[PDB]
């Protein structure tokens, strides 16, 4: 993570405008900071949120928000690692998991999605029930 | 099994949702 690197990757004008959209008393909540990060095309995890919250609390100044954004960049993100995570659950090595299987994975471990969140994401990705998880991982990284 | 990678998957899903 690095602030200079962040500011070459995303437009600081957007960073500022999004902060102003959500700020109260010159500070932004972690949840709204994560929303903004997502609008900027970044993907914070719960570990990122907890890092910044434990340093600065629930509401971030503009600079603290920039720091939090820098943590969200995740330049080491790698599609192969994501695919191999799903491949682990692919008991028959078919390249497919059903929507129900995917839902169970996504709602049971890690930074669990709600049932509705997982269902909606899977239906948004595919009309068909069998999900090619390689294609799914490639899609979410974009 | 591969928890950090699952967390990255979930993070990108939340990003896509927004």
């Amino acid at each position: 993570a690095d602030i200079q690197q962040l500011e070459e990757k995303v437009d600081e004008s957007d960073v500022r405008i999004y902060f102003n959209e959500k700020s109260s008393g010159g500070k932004i909540s972690i949840d709204n900071a994560s929303y903004n990060a997502r609008k900027l095309g970044l993907a914070p995890s719960s570990i990122d949120e907890k890092k910044i919250k434990e340093l600065y609390g629930d509401n971030l100044t503009y600079e603290q928000y920039l720091e939090y954004l820098s943590i969200c960049v995740h330049d080491k993100d790698n599609v192969e690692e994501l695919i191999k995570m799903f491949a682990h659950f692919d008991n028959n090595c078919t390249g497919y998991l059903t929507k129900s299987q995917m839902k169970n994975i996504l709602t049971t471990w890690g930074d669990a999605l709600t049932d509705q969140e997982a269902i909606d994401a899977l239906n948004a990705f595919s009309s068909e029930d069998n999900i090619d998880y390689k294609l799914f991982c490639e899609d979410i990284l974009q | 099994k591969n928890l950090p990678s699952l967390l990255r998957v979930q993070a990108h899903i939340r990003k896509k949702m927004v």
